[PDB]
């Protein structure tokens, strides 16, 4: 008796049903409440400005064509019938290549309830569109949007709502994190309007708070930078004399610059400015530009060119541009990074 | 006249039964023309291969009494007749034709036998095995067989002309080169059931003027460069390290193109293997000048710089005598 | 012959309904899982997935399937899928997964006589798994599968791996280049979510990173690298040209092998276990060269006025092979 | 150096149009809100567009205040209409990206000097 | 009413043909279009493609659609846009594109009562355009969108901008990484093909690339390599292992710059501007070390047979020779 | 509009696009065109070439003829497939596209007699196949090769449609190639004759060149003026021991950069290109000068050089001849290279 009640229910729903037409088109809107379970909140592309989020995307409707009256109160449909019943054209204001799953079957289930409540849910991927400030590089923290809303039905037709408080409303997984850059630090719900050329429309608004970790450029950029810069230092206790050393060492030290700062250069989008590494390779790239500087006064006013044997004519000094360099350029280099990671560590 | 024919034979027709269901096995005599085997990925460990993949078999649903004698009609049929599911096995992107028309024929005779031939694309899976290299030899298969139909319902086998190959050089093998085709039979045993199984073997040698003056004869020449110290005089300190150490900073370098074309295998191929021992003579080089700058100046040993002149360019010329033996020749 | 067989299967979807399970008002169907697994194409450490291709079964029972008078099991064409109830599972590590469809769309229909169904899919699939690489390239993962149904909860459907313990085949058979897979494990067990219950199992690998490119690769050219900045401790402390240029060559040397296996190896931007030995052979590099440079100042800076040149290289000798044997030792056993 | 200097009127019975013309930075990336401070000590949020004209409202002025930014000549507005005297404070213009932002003044980085709004009924 | 709404739309929709162009034996039809840029995502010079996101908006009359008595514009759902007639337009720039389908088909139909019609895509065109990269990075670039009827000429369909020079919008909140758009302008004009006369619209950028990211780069450590190779005239005569070791360094170095710019900047194969600058300082660097074996050969080869006169001569000239260079520099590709 | 509508709707009527136009009776005449709008990117890294058409092809159906008061008819997309179109497909696509944006860029315009005409814009990536021994001084010839698929030359029969040299056109600013030439199309007919019977082939051969002016700069003139400068160190003194060296070793590490950096901007083909053949003997002069500078160093007795004014070093002979030798065996080589590989 139940597989013949069953069937005559899901006839009787789409007599006179008229998907192409909002439910209430000309009475009121349609308050359709949303909810976001977010499943992984994916790999952030820094070079294409983009990032991946894998929801169950929830939406909750009324429907007075679909009232029913029969032994169970809420009914299961095959996507067949999914697809016979009116759904809100939702889609994602900066989405670039979002994808619907439905593998095996398409992964959307539409739950009527007996006084016409509807509860649609979908498994999605979204390729969202996220603005980056890379000024300040890799010390720096950006806020992703993810923003969806109506895409034809404007503020007086379709109103979009949240089912519950919105900061509860938006669920992320506990093991849903799938980040190895960035660190999400927690996420904020908000709701806006935008007006276009064809109307009004209602946008509900997430936004994924973002933190770049910086062990990695430490250790890849920062410190093999500094310790170069540290070299081309020490040259300067080296004597004068050694006219060969002092110049394999110095021009040594620019090439290690100059490999470090392409190495440093591929992991970055192309910005129209100079980021805060740029800041920091730029000034090392200038420390060991200025010590081989340092040199060529030194070997202008050696005016020999022996070196004082152990045993011991007349012989050189050690030179006041040399006594200086070691007390100015490991300085200026050590009050460089206070003012660095001070005003970096800050922002 | 040939509305009236195919309206016949459509008018009853099921396509969702095999021919022959309860009565005997639909026996499918396939064949194929190759016509272009794409890059040989290593990283992936594919290849990438163009087909025209014809199917004969005998549908005694579609006999037909008439003067025509051959239907000769589009892919517009094909979805209307019973067409078996012939999956390629090892294929990770197989993709049809359809520019600017579904590429695919049927051609229905008057004795009920239905040819179909389709052109393909399969992007199909062998996994090369990089010993050797680049001195190997490959034989990259292509298995086809039915998905849901047991060796008790659908039998494959191959025609007179079964692999056929066309003008072989407007292929893309970079790095390979086609010297033999070979195919067999087989039947495999899944849960399902018994599968007669075609496969397709493409025998792959490898062409080696890239890695020769890429990377062995400059490897070689460097080795030959780290002798050069030796002619240089024991007392000119700056010389001869400057021929150690920017002669292993070339080797370093040089260690770059030796996994370029290759996946992150955890064996020492041929390639590795030479470049190993070409930076442990470029090594031992400096450590011979560090060695005997301490055993004389800083405190036989003072000739070692004789007997290295006779020593690594024999212990290299022996390794060369065993390398390109045991890689080519064994 | 043909005629029995097509009447009986035009009478099997006579009268079908799509939009029920079997025993719709009664007891959950019983959905049996089977993989059969061809390869593993791609673990990737950026994107933090790994690509599968399968033989994917499910079988039920659904007693309207029913028919009598054929002693055989009607494989039927697959278009036939589109006209039954199959079930609605999907993979929650699902990034981006397709049926294949060359000849046909590979899907097989498998109706037995009592009722019993075989519903095959040859799918590949893009799987994400989270990957904790702060012992790369030393460290082992586990990169599951989870299958899941979408709509039904446990009442209405039970998931079962068939056959638990060899339920799913070809997993030794699988020659991954960079990794081993150890074991694998097939789990039964029931998740809850807002919506509802619903029953799950995964397949779950256990992948271990192979050690042999990276010590061909990495590590061996780092040691031999560290090895030759000790040569300027045998050198006379007057070859200043020699001791210099062997110490600023070797700072380089180990500088264009960090650049490049910041290229060829994965972009993990965090601290891993490979980074922790390239920085650690960089410093006893860059100590060796500030050894000469402390060698220098003590016999030509502070020397005329008057510590022992000797003393310090005989020093270093011992302590900068003994120290970086230290840093092995530390580091072949922390990450081992 | 960043100028967000502001402009509009600043004593109504009525409506008004207070506007903020920046200088010194393109902010058409940024978010340009408005903030409200009454004598009290308390930054209330006003009105918040983000790069994709999207307008955001605090609860207390929706339906009441209009943002509109211009973005090629680098300046936001606020259509204030409907105005009472609870509305008596000091408009601070802010602008940057929200980092725990668009209800909080901790998340902009840039600001306005100050526009006194005086409403007597 | 909503039972009355039904029975409005299916008889504008019985007997409808889908077939036939609105006025089939009459005018031709005028079509309005409206572009909502929301971004342009990347501008690739490898692969000569810009990558566009916007609302494409067409209004146009179509009579078999008025409806009385409903006082509102029916906004139906995006399936109905299978059923009605919409314009065959098309872009010839057009490499990849796809109107998005997540949640459902991103389309809207928004009829009016006097049978105007609105049919709203969200795009995602990659179009081409061609470069002219021979002053690269100091260039600019002008990319177009052309949108144009396919089958239907100008006796059969008539588009104009709607809304004139403010027909599209959101060119100013578009803030691209390395380029920043001058000017964006509007072309309606009519094309004959081998078929028949097509009317054609055009939207069309003005990219300027942005500096500053070259100058940290490319130019600034190709100067200072350049600066070290007069290191070695104030050094003396008899100093051979320093002064070839700063010249040989120096050619390695800029080397080693121009090898892994290559890897690093768009692979274009011809002569660009930032070519003739990193050839143009690379023979500085290998004039100097040429500097130091004409010093070497006259001292010792024909010696026996002035030397501080050249080392003082190359001072002057080489930091004047390639300051000289930088202003033909940056004077012809400013 | 119902007049029209009766035309179309009671034109398909008995109407089966399973046949062809004159099954029983003719050869079915197919007269293809092709405009180029633009000849896209040619990927050496792919052996292909990708390429932007209007592919117009027109024939005759005595199954759809019509009267009324027009001439000419145009349908967009429905009836288009309902009708019997050719199944030209190209024999060299790799993977090609159909546009659909926003409707299917298709066009069928039924005139009053008969006479189809059916285009559209299609983007095929054709395979071009490329023998690179020449590289960079080489020239290809990429072909279009298409034709029917199911059809033989008893059923089908391709032609061109006004000319066969004015059928296939480019446009004026279709060039889109950043380091090739087009260097005019070539067209023929032909006939292939495969395992399932004879069918017939248009082709159309475009002849394309490769720039030369990038390869010289980034390649060739660095590897020039490093050969250059390892002979730079033959008029130094015997006595510069370290100098000498280190002109030795780093221009082979500066060639050893230059031969990795030329090879990885190419498709890796197992073969020695013309490049390769210019880097690998540049490489051997730059090898030679530092041999050359061990036998120097082999004769040299002393170890200081000559003074400002007890004996001193001979010019050592071996460094004379050195200076003459080296470039002209280099200079020869030029002569030998750059006139072989800009002969053909
Ligand atoms: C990679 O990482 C993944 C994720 O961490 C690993 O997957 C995990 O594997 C382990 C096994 O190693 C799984 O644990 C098992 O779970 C099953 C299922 O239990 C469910 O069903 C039972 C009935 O069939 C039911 O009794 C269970 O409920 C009890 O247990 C839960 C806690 O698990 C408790 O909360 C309840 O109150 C109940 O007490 C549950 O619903 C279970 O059958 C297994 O039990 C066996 O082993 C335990 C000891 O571990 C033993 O005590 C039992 O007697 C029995 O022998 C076991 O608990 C785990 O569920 C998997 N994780 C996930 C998320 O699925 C994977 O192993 C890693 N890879 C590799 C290769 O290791
Ligand atoms: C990049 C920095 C460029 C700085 C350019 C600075 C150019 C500049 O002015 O150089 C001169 C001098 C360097 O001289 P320096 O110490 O190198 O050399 C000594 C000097 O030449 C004496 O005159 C010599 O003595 P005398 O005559 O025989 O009795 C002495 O000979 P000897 O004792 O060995 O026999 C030489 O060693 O500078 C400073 O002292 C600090 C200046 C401020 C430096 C600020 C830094
Ligand atoms: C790649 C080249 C390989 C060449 C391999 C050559 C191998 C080989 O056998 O060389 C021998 C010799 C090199 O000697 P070279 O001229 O360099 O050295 C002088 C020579 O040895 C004199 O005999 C010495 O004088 P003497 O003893 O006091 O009387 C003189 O002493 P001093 O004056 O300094 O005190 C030396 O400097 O060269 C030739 O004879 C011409 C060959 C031209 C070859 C030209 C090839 C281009
Ligand atoms: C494919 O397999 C078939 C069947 O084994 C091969 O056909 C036979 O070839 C042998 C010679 O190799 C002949 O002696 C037999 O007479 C052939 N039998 C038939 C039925 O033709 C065929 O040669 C194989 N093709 C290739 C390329 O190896
Ligand atoms: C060009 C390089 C690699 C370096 C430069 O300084 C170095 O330390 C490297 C070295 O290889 C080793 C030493 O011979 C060198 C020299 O004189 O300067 C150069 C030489 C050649």
């Amino acid at each position: 008796d139940n597989t013949t009640v069953f069937t005559r229910i899901l006839d009787r729903l789409l007599d006179g049903y008229d998907n192409r037409l909002r439910p209430g088109l000309g009475e009121r809107v349609t308050e359709v409440k949303t909810d976001i379970f977010v499943t992984s909140f994916g790999p952030v592309s820094d070079h294409d400005m983009e990032y991946t989020i894998d929801v169950f995307f929830r939406q909750s409707w009324k429907d007075e064509r679909l009232k029913f009256k029969g032994p169970m109160t809420v009914l299961r449909l095959n996507n067949l019938m999914a697809s016979k019943i009116w759904t809100p054209d939702t889609f994602f204001h900066n989405g670039k290549k979002s994808v619907a799953h439905n593998m095996t079957m398409p992964n959307k289930l539409l739950r009527i309830t007996e006084d016409g409540t509807l509860l649609y849910t979908m498994r999605l991927t979204v390729r969202a569109e996220c603005p980056m400030h890379l000024e300040d590089f890799p010390m720096d923290a950006h806020a992703c949007p993810l923003k969806f809303g109506s895409y034809a039905y404007t503020r007086a037709e379709v109103v979009y709502e949240w089912t519950r408080e919105p900061a509860r409303s938006v669920v992320v997984a506990e093991d849903g994190s799938r980040l190895n850059q960035y660190d999400l630090l927690g996420q904020t719900v908000d709701s806006g309007i935008v007006q276009s050329s064809t109307g009004e429309y209602v946008v509900m608004t997430t936004h994924f708070h973002l933190k770049r970790k910086i062990g990695y450029f430490v250790i890849q950029t920062y410190l093999p930078c500094i310790m170069t810069v540290i070299l081309s230092q020490v040259s300067f206790w080296l004597n004068r004399e050694s006219v060969p050393a002092r110049t394999v060492f110095g021009v040594t030290t620019v090439l290690t610059m100059t490999t470090l700062s392409i190495s440093a250069r591929n992991s970055l989008p192309k910005v129209a400015y100079a980021t805060a590494m740029d800041w920091f390779i730029a000034v090392c790239y200038a420390f060991v530009f200025s010590a081989l500087i340092e040199f060529a006064t030194v070997n202008y006013f050696t005016k020999r060119g022996y070196a004082w044997d152990g045993k011991s004519k007349t012989f050189n000094s050690v030179s006041k541009i040399d006594r200086l360099s070691r007390i100015a350029f490991p300085l200026l280099f050590g009050i460089f990074n206070l003012v660095y990671w001070a005003t970096y560590l800050n922002r | 006249d040939v509305t009236v024919i195919l309206n016949n034979l459509l008018e009853g027709y099921d396509n969702k039964l095999r021919p022959d269901i309860g009565v005997k096995p639909t026996l499918i005599h396939t064949d194929m023309y190759v016509n272009s085997i794409g890059p040989v990925n290593a990283i992936n460990m594919e290849y990438t291969i163009d087909i025209f993949f014809a199917q004969t078999w005998y549908d005694r649903r579609l006999k037909f009494n008439s003067t025509i004698k051959v239907l000769r009609l589009n892919s517009n049929m094909v979805g209307k007749i019973w067409i078996p599911d012939t999956f390629f096995r090892n294929s990770k992107k197989a993709d049809a034709h359809w520019i600017t028309t579904p590429n695919r024929m049927l051609r229905i005779w008057n004795d009920g036998r239905v040819l179909y031939t389709l052109r393909l694309t399969i992007d199909a899976e062998c996994q090369l095995q990089l010993h050797n290299f680049p001195m190997d030899e490959h034989s990259c298969p292509l298995e086809f067989s039915s998905y849901g139909y047991p060796r008790e319902e659908i039998v494959y086998q191959w025609k007179r002309s079964s692999v056929e190959v066309g003008d072989t050089r407007s292929w893309r093998l970079y790095q390979f080169s086609f010297v033999g085709l070979r195919n067999t039979t087989e039947v495999v045993k899944t849960t399902s059931g018994d599968y007669v199984v075609m496969s397709v073997y493409f025998d792959l040698s490898r062409r080696m003027g890239y890695f020769t003056i890429q990377t062995y004869i400059p490897c070689t020449l460097i080795v030959v460069l780290s002798w050069v110290s030796f002619w240089i005089n024991k007392d000119a300190v700056p010389a001869r390290t400057s021929l150690g150490i920017t002669t292993v900073l070339t080797m370093t370098t040089l260690s770059t193109i030796a996994r370029k074309s290759l996946p992150k295998v955890s064996y020492v191929t041929a390639m590795d293997l030479f470049v190993s021992v070409c930076f442990i003579f470029v090594f031992s080089a400096l450590v011979e000048y560090g060695t005997l700058h301490y055993f004389v100046s800083n405190r036989r040993i003072a000739k070692m710089d004789s007997y290295a002149r006779i020593f690594f360019p024999t212990a290299f010329c022996l390794f060369n005598l065993v390398y390109w033996v045991s890689y080519l020749y064994l | 012959n043909m005629s029995f067989v097509k009447e009986t299967v035009d009478k099997l979807l006579k009268g079908y309904d799509i939009r029920l399970r079997p025993d719709f008002g009664g007891p959950p169907v019983c959905v049996g899982m089977n993989i059969d697994i061809a390869s593993i194409d791609m673990v990737s450490e950026v994107n933090m997935d790994y690509t599968l291709t399968m033989y994917f079964q499910q079988y039920w029972r659904d007693k309207r399937l029913a028919y009598s008078g054929i002693p055989l099991n009607l494989t039927l064409d697959n278009r036939v899928a589109d006209q039954l109830w199959v079930p609605d599972t999907y993979f929650l590590n699902d990034k981006k997964s397709f049926v294949h469809g060359v000849t046909v769309k590979n899907r097989m229909i498998r109706l037995h006589p009592d009722g019993t169904v075989l519903y095959g899919l040859r799918i590949t699939t893009t799987a994400a798994c989270m990957m904790d690489l702060r012992r790369y390239p030393l460290d082992e993962q586990n990169c599951t599968l989870e299958i899941e149904s979408y709509g039904y909860t446990t009442d209405d459907i039970e998931f079962y791996w068939r056959g638990g313990d060899k339920a799913v085949t070809g997993v030794e058979r699988i020659e991954l280049p960079q990794f081993s897979i150890v074991e694998h494990r097939l789990v039964s067990r029931n998740v809850v979510f807002a919506t509802g219950a619903y029953p799950r199992l995964s397949l779950s690998f256990r992948l271990k990173r192979n050690i042999g490119y990276f010590i061909l690769q990495t590590y061996m050219p780092s040691i031999l690298i560290t090895i030759l900045s000790w040569v300027s401790f045998w050198i006379n402390y007057d070859a200043s040209a020699a001791r210099v240029a062997l110490g600023i060559t070797t700072v380089l040397t180990m500088t264009t092998i960090n650049t490049h296996l910041r290229e060829t190896l994965p972009k993990i931007p965090y601290v891993k276990a490979i980074d922790m030995y390239l920085m650690g052979c960089f410093v006893f590099v860059f100590l060796a060269l500030l050894e000469y440079a402390f060698v220098n100042y003590i016999f030509f800076g502070r020397g005329p006025q008057r510590t022992d040149v000797n003393a310090i290289d005989r020093w270093s000798r011992i302590v900068f092979p003994f120290t970086f044997s230290l840093f092995n030792l530390v580091y072949w056993l922390y990450y081992v | 150096q960043v100028q967000l200097q502001e402009s509009g009127g600043g004593l109504v019975q009525g409506s008004l149009r207070v506007s903020c013309a920046a200088s010194g930075r393109t902010f058409t990336t940024y978010i340009m809100a408005w903030f409200r401070q009454a004598p009290g000590k308390e930054r209330e949020f006003l009105a918040a567009m983000d790069q994709g004209r999207i307008q955001y409202y605090g609860d207390s002025v929706r339906g009441r205040f209009t943002i509109s930014r211009d973005y090629a000549k680098n300046s936001v507005d606020l259509q204030l209409d409907g105005l009472r005297p609870e509305d008596t404070a000091v408009y601070y213009c802010a602008a940057g990206a929200g980092f725990w932002g668009l209800r909080t003044a901790s998340s902009y980085h840039y600001w306005g000097q100050g526009t006194q709004v005086t409403v007597s009924s």
